């Protein structure tokens, strides 16, 4: 018999029994008699949640059979078994309500049987706020009490609200497991269609918190699938009915954990025979996490701590620096090869060193991995972890990659702090923080010599390369997608800045990569992906949807934009920009200036005067502010001729990009020293000299078209 | 010349507080505050009265003294309130839930609540304390006790607004409010994430912030003009809600309002400076786009209520 038959075997006989009970209730009771669960508005929620049918009489109860033979269609195809496992619910809720209509209190303590909607919306905020992370449905009998209770209670200490069906509801009473609404421990009943009063929940919570009317069937289906973070533990031998009320479970999108050999279907049919990791094949099947509130560190950890010093003769150890080697790095691995919640210490521990503040080396190599998780996230995680460790009380972490160095201060260590602790607090926050692109952290302390020297060369180094390979060969064409920060409008709402690999933000802080990362971390932030669909003018940066998205954002006050040009629809400007560049139309150029320079520009107004027109979010065609580091770049005024245009800059603005500068304009095929032709404020500041000196140093701004 | 015809495609949606024959509809309109010029105001702003839960220590003489007697008891004095003065809804302040002075047991101040819903018929907002933490459990068992009467629950931030949310509008059917720090991006994040949990916009209104006059009162106004030409005239479907603003909370906490003759005997009546006060906080705010609002001082409603009503009729 396979799975198919199984479950169609298993919804014929909850229909058998169905048939059998309701006709006990018509000829004790009657057609006429009233037929209702206590304490609730959705009559049968089943029923009800498929139909949008009441029942109210026992009359109707016989005529709710006809749904569940409707339900069970024998062709062997996954929608048929899916809505025979429908049937079962059906069929097991119509045996529920003919058990209150034939005895009065149907369900004796311990079993409580049906649950109402005033205990739905008492546990449905704990349900949202995930305070509950999960139901953990556990119906059969485990092989032996202990068993039964471990699992219980494992359940029950990670706040999960546990559902009991069966013998295990005598197992762990044997096992002395505190049973209760508040314990989140919930026996239903020993008979298997008890295992409907969970059901209900799950249902209800559709009806209640989805707000989807009765009859809407796909609906509530697709809120329990999605809403409704609910598992099934089946332990013991399986019958046929029980495999079929699990299709029930399957249905609305509950995975069911079993310890018996069964048909497996992925995600959704799975056998676990070892009790010990059936807990954790649970919460990774249902895709539950579970959040640790304190650090397991002895030493208090607090954002207020960081910025510390610690006096030079009350230091313990002083890994890196110039002193030794130190280093860090985060990894983004397969989930084979990190395993949560794994510290490692490789060498002395703190704890050897028991003599006058000496140096030894430090590794820490933290591997990082989740369904979602890319090696462009991996620099964001490492930037972090400079804050997670100054936020303790006497270390203090100041680098990055090889230039590292932290101390640790004796005032930790007489508190048993140890290099174990500092695995602990990464891996307790780095799921914190990073709880929707990391799934598992493992975090390894290396401090012996040898190993630190050799682990640098094979992942530290190798992986700092692709870093710096992806930032800098990175251009427009080779993406697909750009990004739009909206963080400047609190004092520039007509603002929209276009984050492009080749353009990053005019503050500077933010980049292409770095908007990447902030949209998935903050799916509702500042940063947005702008696909770059639709290309009106390739040499000055139109784009169809680029104008789309930014008339959305500034709320209709910029509707025309390009990203490489500053005469013709230019972008906007906030205020935080450090050099603003302005046409020169006398020298058939621009001249730059930054926000340091004090001094008058060859255009006459100052930095300061420049600005007051520029910022404020408002398109002035000719002026644009930007970052210290677009200056240098290949897009730098595109479609106004290139950066050719540059004529006069500030002499401290010259020497700092001086050889990012030279170099891009070597792709213009002018002779290197293109900041040697670049006039400064020594040579002159008047717009007549610098012309003159132009004339006579072949500058190429002056032979190319005129820009105005 | 030619009269101004200004069009805007979006609409502000309305959400109804209370139940029975007094609850109260805000929101609706299609054009700017009072442009009965411009089209369809659809709901005329609603007038507020603020009560407190223990008896108001700080408050101005003149204040104490109009609650002597029923200041004490909170269901004597929101009865007090409600048929002397007639407010549109009733604002009850749990000062007593705050951490940072005489800090009770969320079950304490419900039950307080429970009694004060029961003995009222014009609808009633619920303002909890500071405290994001505390705000979570307050409200939690604050909107189980009063049930069935659709109460507003009142500073629902980012941070508590899984848990405000859910123990508000989702499980007892009540009303929320979504609460921002005078952004609009800040207003248009919280909103959506309200619409993610599952509330869409006819279940919550918004609160932009408030301030009192000449204590960074622009960033108010600008938030609260930029909130609505957004919602109707870029049609922004996540803006389109209608906004709260309480005065009484602001305006009457500063040095102008609250100083007496013996502190600045040239600034003259302690309590014309205190009416004076919100009367100008509240009609600045109602220009630019708030849907309701609380005062304090008995007063100050009946100026602003005939403020309103000149202005529309
Ligand atoms: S300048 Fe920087 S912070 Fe401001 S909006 Fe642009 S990207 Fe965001
Ligand atoms: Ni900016
Ligand atoms: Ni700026």
């Amino acid at each position: 018999m396979n799975l198919f038959q199984t479950v169609f075997t298993g919804s014929k006989q909850a229909l058998a029994a169905a048939e059998g009970i309701v006709k006990q209730a018509v000829d004790e009771k009657g057609r006429d008699y009233k037929v209702a669960f206590p304490d609730t508005a959705y009559s049968l929620p089943v029923i009800f949640a498929a139909t949008g049918k009441k029942i109210t009489n026992v009359g109707e109860l016989e005529g709710a059979l006809d749904i569940v033979r409707s339900l069970i269609v024998e062709e062997e195809m996954l929608d048929k078994l899916l809505n025979s496992g429908l049937a079962t619910a059906v069929a097991a809720e119509i045996i529920e309500a003919a058990k209150y209509v034939l005895s009065d209190a149907p369900y004796a303590e311990p079993c409580v049987g049906f649950i109402s909607d005033p205990i739905i919306r008492s546990l449905g905020v704990p349900l949202v706020t995930g305070d509950i992370p999960g139901v953990a449905v556990i119906l059969g009998e485990c092989p032996d009490s202990e068993t039964a209770a471990k699992i219980i209670k494992d359940y029950q200490s990670k706040g999960l609200l546990t559902c009991l069906v069966g013998k295990v509801i005598d197992q762990a009473i044997e096992g002395k497991v505190k049973m209760g609404l508040d314990l989140r421990v919930i026996p239903l009943g020993y008979d298997v269609t008890s295992v409907i009063h969970v059901v209900t929940i799950a249902i209800r919570a559709a009806l209640i918190f989805g707000g989807i009317k009765g009859g809407q069937l796909n609906d509530i289906l697709k809120y329990t699938a999605e809403r409704v973070p609910a598992f099934v533990n089946a332990f013991g031998p399986l019958s046929e009915l029980v495999v079929s009320a699990g299709a029930g479970a399957i249905a609305l999108g509950f995975p069911v954990l079993t310890d018996q050999v069964v048909p497996e279907v992925p995600t959704l049919l799975l056998t676990q025979k070892d009790y010990d990791k059936m807990v954790k094949t649970s919460l990774e099947a249902r895709n539950i996490k579970i959040k640790i509130t304190e650090i397991p560190i002895p030493v208090s950890f607090a954002a207020a701590f960081e910025g510390e010093r610690i006096r030079k003769n009350d230091m313990l150890a002083e890994f890196g620096g110039n002193k030794t080697k130190a280093w860090e790095l985060v990894m983004c691995a397969d989930q084979g090869e990190v395993e949560d919640h794994k510290i490692e210490v490789i060498g002395p521990d703190i704890d050897t060193i028991d003599k006058a503040p000496g140096r030894m080396p430090l590794g820490m190599l933290i591997k990082v991995s989740g369904t979602n998780m890319q090696k462009d996230f991996e620099p964001v995680l490492e930037r972090r972890l400079h804050y997670f460790l100054n936020y303790i009380e006497g270390v203090m972490h100041v680098g990055q990659r090889n230039l590292t160095w932290v101390r640790i201060g004796k005032e930790a260590f007489e508190k048993g702090f140890r290099l174990k602790h500092f695995g602990e607090v990464i891996y307790a926050k780095m799921l914190d923080e990073f709880g929707s692109v990391v799934d598992k952290c493992e975090v390894t302390i290396i401090t012996d010599p040898g190993k630190a020297e050799e682990l640098e060369g094979k992942y530290a180094v190798p992986r700092y390369k692709e870093r710096d390979a992806r930032l800098e060969s990175l251009v427009d064409e080779k993406v697909d997608t750009f990004y739009s920060c909206n963080l400047c409008q609190s004092f520039a709402p007509a603002h929209v800045c276009i984050v492009t690999p080749e353009r990053l933000g005019l503050c500077g802080a933010v980049s292409w990569l770095d908007a990447k990362a902030t949209l998935e971390l903050n799916p509702t932030g500042p940063c947005q992906a702008v696909p770059k669909e639709g290309v009106v003018d390739e040499n000055l940066g139109i784009w169809e949807k680029v104008n789309e998205t930014v008339s959305k954002i500034s709320q209709g006050a910029v509707t025309s934009v390009t990203l490489y040009s500053i005469l013709q629809d230019p972008m906007t400007s906030c205020g935080c920009f450090e050099c603003i560049t302005g046409i020169m139309p006398e020298a058939n150029g621009v001249v730059m200036v930054n926000r340091e320079f004090g001094a008058t520009t060859p255009l006459g107004m100052t930095f300061g005067e420049l600005a007051s027109m520029t910022g404020g979010g408002v398109q002035t065609p000719g002026f644009m502010g930007h970052g210290r580091q677009f200056i240098a770049s290949k897009k730098f005024m595109k479609g106004e001729g290139g950066l050719g245009r540059i004529v006069w800059m500030p002499k401290e603005l010259k020497d700092f990009v001086a050889e990012k500068l030279n170099k891009t304009a070597k792709e213009l095929y002018n002779i290197d020293n293109f900041a040697d032709m670049i006039c400064d404020e020594t040579i002159a500041t008047e717009s007549e000299e610098v012309v003159k000196f132009l004339e006579e140093k072949g500058h190429p701004a002056l032979k190319m078209d005129p820009i105005m | 010349f030619k009269k101004p015809t200004q069009k805007f495609s979006g609409k502000i949606g309305e959400v109804e507080i209370g139940t029975g024959e007094k609850a109260l509809k805000l929101g609706g309109e299609s054009v700017l505050p009072f442009y009965t010029f411009d089209g369809d105001t659809g709901n005329t702003p609603k007038v507020g009265m603020e009560i407190l839960d223990v008896y108001p220590e700080d408050w101005i003489d003149p204040l104490k003294d109009i609650y002597k007697d029923v200041a004490k008891d909170p269901v004597k004095w929101a009865q007090f309130v409600e048929e002397k003065y007639s407010p549109d809804f009733i604002c009850l302040r749990l000062i007593s839930a705050d951490p940072n002075g005489t800090d009770a047991a969320p079950e304490d101040c419900a039950k307080t609540a429970k009694a004060v819903v029961e003995a009222i018929k014009t609808p009633l907002v619920v303002a909890g304390t500071g405290n994001h933490e505390k705000d979570a459990k307050l409200f939690e068992k604050v909107a189980q006790e009063t049930e069935g009467h659709n109460i507003l629950l009142m500073s629902a931030v980012e941070d508590n607004y899984k848990s405000v949310g859910a123990a508000g509008v989702m499980a007892y059917n009540d009303k929320v409010v979504a609460e921002s720090s005078v952004d609009i991006n800040l207003a248009k994040q919280i909103n959506i994430l309200m619409n993610q949990l599952g509330i869409d916009n006819t279940k919550f209104v918004d609160n932009v912030g408030c301030a009192a006059g000449g204590y960074g009162y622009e960033y108010v106004i600008s938030t609260l003009d930029r909130v609505k030409l957004a919602a109707l005239g870029q049609d922004d479907k996540t803006l389109q809600v209608p906004i709260i603003s309480p005065v009484s909370f602001e305006a009457c906490k500063v040095k102008e309002a609250m100083d007496s003759e013996e502190d600045s005997p040239q600034w003259g009546s302690q309590e014309d400076r205190t009416v004076s006060m919100e009367v100008a906080t509240a009609s600045g705010v109602l220009a630019s786009g708030t849907d309701a609002v609380i005062l304090r001082h008995p007063k100050s409603v009946e100026v602003i209520r005939n403020f309103i009503k000149e202005l529309l009729g």
